[PDB]
């Protein structure tokens, strides 16, 4: 189980680059496939989704007509092919895997990443605060709010907490906002309601410490509040 | 020699002691005591939802633990996961061996069990990370083909097979922990205890016992059919136990006093029951026929109270999920059917 | 006799018809209806097997039928002989729909006799096993070219000035080639042409298999050559006649309309004939 | 002689299931009863349910 | 589309994708040819099946795959699997004719030739195979027309008269066997001869379910 992707490298503005991505150590052909950008300036949000089955595609309006995503299923690669790069195309790419069935924990394994620079309505979710001074041993708490209600027909909250620590690619910690992924110890938790909510921490270690991060899913594109960073 | 007659005539006149002690201890019907109260209303039940994509008879189903997903098991040589609310298809397993009988579903969501017809188990792990299902354990050591199977714990299991024996299982080592022996015929079916300390099983010599998972305490024996014993089923209770037979009959036993309780017979119906399951308050039996058709009885009073109409061919399997909501049919026209 | 449609057509109205084309017309009008209905009703309402080779079938339950209610208005066309009083559009549509039906009843008749050709000499074959949702795709292509070579009977001003009345019809006695009288003639030659060679096969076949000794494969022998003799007596007279016809238009010229008096009315008599089957098909192919 | 080994098993069967009390079958119906009447308002079948929250519709 | 989410618009794209593959999977299994191989104990199963719980065999045949189940060390009563072969296209039954005077290790006066005939008869009146035909195989002819003439079949026919020769033994064993049929005009059977002959066997098995294959479609589309 891993997910090793290449493609990244300093650009142009005018000329195109190819992304892939091979998934070593599982059944790819059950997998949808998102790519994730990570701009360096705290930059985050979704970029592109491919299903399995290459029926559907989706794109986030600011990127669609210029990318263009595929797989390659008997040999387990995903590519992603870009035509029109801005100054602003300058960012880091997270693969991430997902599979949609009845009790299923999207967006669980979420790639290495890989650097890409440039030569020189929609949902929206707000984090008002950067920064979290605490000691260990100690609970902290984390607040993020959307503009609308996350209810759903099918009564699930789309709201992913995750976590990046320094140097480290992400990890989920809280899919649908009320459930913990596999892997994370149990200090984590969150809760909320309405368009508002809270990511929580009841003891405090040295591994704990990151900047954390909130997702919407209930239509593409995917939108995010911004980062709060835990300090030492 | 004298020594086997002696004890035959001994064994003989315990059975005759036995059969004494089972007929002083019943004072009245358990209709007499159940007939004050009124019965339900006509049951009418709509089909709401109808599941397909099978393609050959329909021999299991199992409800799922949060009772919205299920499992069902074909001579197709396929298993398939569902969704009730939405009549999506979650999983489909293939088999080794196309010729099955039974399928069980974990009740911590994990794992599917099967097998039939090849005396061997097959244990399945849903829940991987690799995203599709493998074979996690194969239970070997049974004679006869296997009838019934259903999980203790996330470690332990229990199946019955046509050899005789029945037997309690680690999935761990593999290796029988347990066998359970004194039946004449093949084994027909089993029944796990609410609280997994016993178990009853039915056989094909027309009788049926009560075990014990401990260590293997053959604790009492049933009977009273005249034909095979295909379908067992404890009451939510867990102090009483139904049966139903392949000569058209179905009957109600309880475990402390141990008698007959109920005969769900009537005369026009003469091909025998092929499943029975019970409802979350414990008034509603559902009996699988093969006039091509289910029936629901008042299990207080024996009456019917509506019937499930709705298949081309036999009922093989039935469940009713542990919220209440819905109850499920298979067949051997490859559909399955949700009523509420 | 002679007018002028938009050509040089001769055209009779001889006081024979009266006598004896409604009664042969209303009979066929009165048992056709009902045979049909009936097998129709069965295949909608009490038959629940739904097979392949029954949904081409209700096909050829629909086509004649359509024939059928056709029938009335014209006997009263003939019963007063060669005199349409319902206008412009219900003439137009009493010629398309018989002039549709018909050539739609046979192409339902050969398919019967090409699954059964598969089934015979080419056991375990792909075609055998076709599902009931690729056998209706393609009775709806068939509908689709019959109504396809059938809608120039729509596009025209149907009811002529005879002087005296007016005539509502197709087939009228002229001196033009034109494509009405070619798919008459093809309709009955290709269809005939595959019948035969179909129902000889299976019986040969099923015969030097030594297969033939139990009762059924013999009842089945009877009833294959009955199709067959039945499709051709109730077919073949209609057309000689006009094979007739355009023999007196080639040999001698369509001055002298008077020569055509008797053998157009024996047309009108042997066309009589090609409803015949609509009558007796289902007693052939649907009940026994 | 290992048909009287046999008899010996199923007569210490019969001694090992001769050793139970019973109740009164009066009693179990009772609890059975007991049981039906405290569970009546879970379970979605027997009470007609309302049309309002079941998930199937 | 629209009353859906984007957590519930994959879902139904996945089940799709389960639909299509036992929709594919399924048309593999209705183009194989089932037989179902029975005999009475030592009547030759074995060797027929080298002349070519649950025991699989497959083999192909002009181009026409076929699959054979073997139950016999199923040891337990027929009536509680019997009806899992319901829709098979035939019943091998193997016999050995050479096993007349050879009596059972069960009974010294009983002999395998009825046994085998009581067998024979219970395969060809339950009611899940109405109208399943049987193809029958005779064996070790080789060593019975020695036996024979040692000693008269008289000992297990006691109302037959004939002059204990090959082939008058033979067709009145042959005829013994076919008055077991009770249906006579729903079902056939089908008998032959061989020991150890290396090209009748097979296709034997082809012809008769050729001819089996010819009635079911005409049959089919209402001529037959
Ligand atoms: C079972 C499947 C394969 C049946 C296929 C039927 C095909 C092979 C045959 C059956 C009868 C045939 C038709 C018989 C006669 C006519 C009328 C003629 O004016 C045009 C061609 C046309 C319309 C033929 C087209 C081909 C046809 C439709
Ligand atoms: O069959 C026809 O189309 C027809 C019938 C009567 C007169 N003219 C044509």
């Amino acid at each position: 189980v891993q997910l090793v992707e290449s493609g990244g490298g300093l650009v142009q503005p005018g000329g195109s680059r190819k992304l892939s991505c091979s998934a070593s150590g599982f059944a790819f052909s059950s997998f949808g496939m998102h790519w994730v950008r990570q701009a360096p300036e705290k930059g985050l949000e979704w970029v592109a989704y491919i299903s399995s089955g290459s029926g559907t595609i989706y794109y986030a309006d600011t990127v669609k007509g210029r990318f263009t995503i595929s797989r390659d299923d008997p040999k387990n690669t995903l590519f992603l092919q870009m035509t029109s790069l801005r100054s602003e195309d300058t960012a880091m790419y997270y693969c991430v895997r997902s599979i949609y069935y009845y009790g299923s924990s999207p967006f669980d394994f979420w790639g290495q990443g890989t650097t890409l620079t440039v030569s020189s309505s929609d949902i929206v979710m707000t984090q008002a605060t950067s920064s979290v001074p605490v000691t260990p041993g100690e609970s902290v708490s984390i607040s993020c709010r959307s503009s609308k209600s996350l209810l759903h027909s099918n009564g699930n909250t789309y709201l992913y907490w995750f976590l990046q620590r320094p140097g480290q690619s992400p990890q989920l910690l809280i899919y649908r906002m009320s459930n913990l992924a596999s892997g994370v110890p149990d200090r984590f938790s969150g809760s909320g309601s309405g368009t508002a909510f809270t990511l929580t921490i009841s003891r405090l270690e040295a591994e704990d410490v990151g900047v954390y991060y909130c997702m919407q899913h209930l239509e593409y594109p995917l939108t995010f509040g911004a980062g709060t960073k835990l300090e030492l | 020699g004298s020594e086997l007659d002696q004890l035959r005539q001994e064994a003989e006149q315990l059975k005759n002691q036995i059969r004494d002690a089972r007929k002083a201890c019943a004072d009245a019907t358990l209709s007499q005591i159940t007939n004050n109260i009124d019965p339900v209303g006509r049951i009418q039940m709509r089909t709401r939802r109808t599941l397909r994509g099978h393609l050959a008879k329909i021999y299991a189903m199992h409800w799922g633990t949060d009772s919205r997903l299920l499992v069902s098991a074909s001579q197709d040589g396929k298993l398939i996961i569902w969704d009730s609310y939405t009549t999506n298809k979650v999983h489909a397993i293939p088999l080794r061996s196309s010729w099955v009988m039974t399928c069980a579903y974990a009740p911590s969501g994990n794992y599917v069990a099967c097998g039939g017809l090849d005396n061997i188990c097959s244990i399945y792990n849903l829940k991987t990370r690799e995203g599709n299902v493998r074979v996690s354990r194969e239970l070997a050591g049974h004679t006869g083909y296997l009838s019934c199977c259903r999980f203790l714990d996330d470690n332990q299991i229990v199946t019955s097979s046509g050899d005789t024996t029945c037997a309690l299982w680690d999935i761990e080592t593999g290796q029988q922990t347990t066998t359970f022996t004194g039946h004449t015929g093949d084994v027909m079916s089993l029944s796990l205890a609410p609280d997994t300390r016993l178990f009853v099983s039915g056989a094909c010599d027309a009788s049926a016992k009560l075990w014990d998972v401990r260590e293997g305490m053959c604790r009492q024996t049933f009977t009273g059919h005249e034909s095979d014993i295909n379908a067992i089923c404890f009451f939510p209770n867990g102090n009483a136990f139904a049966t139903g037979s392949d000569d058209a009959t179905c009957r109600l036993f309880d475990l402390r006093a141990d008698q007959e309780l109920m005969t769900y017979s009537h005369d026009n119906i003469i091909c025998g029951i092929t499943s029975v399951s019970f409802s979350k308050s414990g008034r509603l039996l559902l009996a699988g026929y093969d006039d091509f058709n289910c029936n629901v009885w008042d299990a207080l009073k024996a009456d019917r109270a509506g019937v499930l109409a709705g298949h081309d061919n036999r009922v093989s399997c039935l469940g009713v999920t542990d919220d209440g909501m819905a109850v499920a049919t298979g067949s051997w026209d490859s559909f399955l059917k949700i009523w509420n | 006799f002679l007018e002028i449609d938009k050509k040089n057509c001769c055209v009779f109205r001889d006081d024979f018809i009266v006598k004896v084309l409604p009664p042969v017309l209303g009979l066929e009008f009165i048992f056709g209806l009902l045979g049909n209905g009936l097998a129709l009703w069965i295949f909608c309402f009490h038959l629940k097997s739904w097979k392949s080779s029954r949904i081409f079938l209700f096909n050829l339950a629909v086509a004649d039928f359509l024939l059928i209610i056709c029938l009335p208005f014209l006997m009263d066309n003939y019963v007063r002989r060669w005199d349409w009083k319902f206008g412009d559009i219900p003439c137009r549509l009493m010629l398309f729909m018989l002039a549709m039906n018909r050539q739609g009843s046979i192409i339902f008749l050969t398919v019967v006799a090409v699954d059964r050709y598969f089934r015979v000499v080419h056991p375990h074959h792909a075609l055998n096993k076709i599902s009931n949702r690729t056998a209706a795709i393609i009775s709806c292509l068939l509908w689709g070219i019959t109504i396809g070579l059938t809608v120039h009977l729509l596009k025209k001003k149907m009811p002529i000035q005879n002087g005296g009345a007016n005539l509502c019809s197709s087939f009228s006695i002229c001196h033009t080639f034109q494509w009405h009288e070619a798919m008459f003639l093809l309709e009955f030659f290709l269809p005939l042409g595959i019948i035969l060679f179909c129902s000889a096969r299976i019986i040969w076949s099923l015969r030097q298999r030594q297969m033939d000794r139990h009762a059924k494969i013999k009842r089945a022998i009877t009833f294959i050559m009955v199709v067959a003799i039945v499709f051709v007596i109730c077919f073949l007279p209609s057309v000689v006649v006009r094979i007739r016809i355009f023999w007196l238009l080639h040999t001698s010229g369509t001055q002298n309309c008077e020569v055509y008096r008797s053998v157009d009315l024996a047309f009108f008599i042997t066309l009589s004939f090609t409803y015949m089957n609509s009558m007796l098909d289902p007693v052939v192919y649907y009940f026994s | 002689t290992a048909s009287i080994a046999q008899a010996r098993k199923l007569v210490e069967q019969l001694k090992m299931e001769a050793n139970i009390d019973r109740i009164k079958v009066s009693k179990a119906a009772a609890d059975l009863m007991a049981y039906c009447e405290a569970h009546a308002k879970e379970d979605p079948l027997l009470t007609p349910v309302p049309a309002s929250e079941n998930p199937f519709r | 589309g629209c009353t859906l989410s984007a957590e519930d618009k994959a879902a139904v794209e996945r089940s799709k994708m389960i639909d299509r593959n036992l929709r594919e999977d399924g048309e593999k299994a209705a183009r194989e040819v089932k037989l179902l191989l029975l005999g009475a104990g030592e009547s030759g199963k074995n060797t027929i099946v080298k002349q070519m719980g649950i025991v699989e065999t497959h083999f192909t045949f002009k181009d026409l795959h076929f699959k054979m189940f073997d139950v016999g060390a199923q040891r337990s009563e027929r009536k509680k699997w019997i009806h899992c072969f319901e829709g098979v296209t035939a019943i091998i039954f193997c016999v050995a004719l050479s096993d007349y005077d050879l009596v059972l290790a069960e009974d010294e006066e009983m002999n395998r030739m009825h046994a085998s005939m009581k067998l024979f008869d219970s395969i060809c009146n339950n009611k899940w195979f109405t109208d399943t035909s049987i193809i029958l195989f005779l064996n070790k002819k080789d060593l019975f027309e020695e036996k024979i003439k040692k000693s008269p079949l008289t000992i297990c026919y006691p109302e037959y008269a004939g002059s204990n020769t090959y082939e008058e033994a033979a067709a009145y064993i042959q005829c013994q066997f076919e008055d077991l049929n009770k249906r006579k005009d729903t079902k056939e059977i089908y008998t032959h001869f061989t020991c150890s002959t290396d090209t009748k066997n097979v296709q034997f098995v082809f012809d008769a379910v050729t001819d089996v294959i010819i009635k079911n479609n005409l049959k089919d589309c209402g001529l037959f």
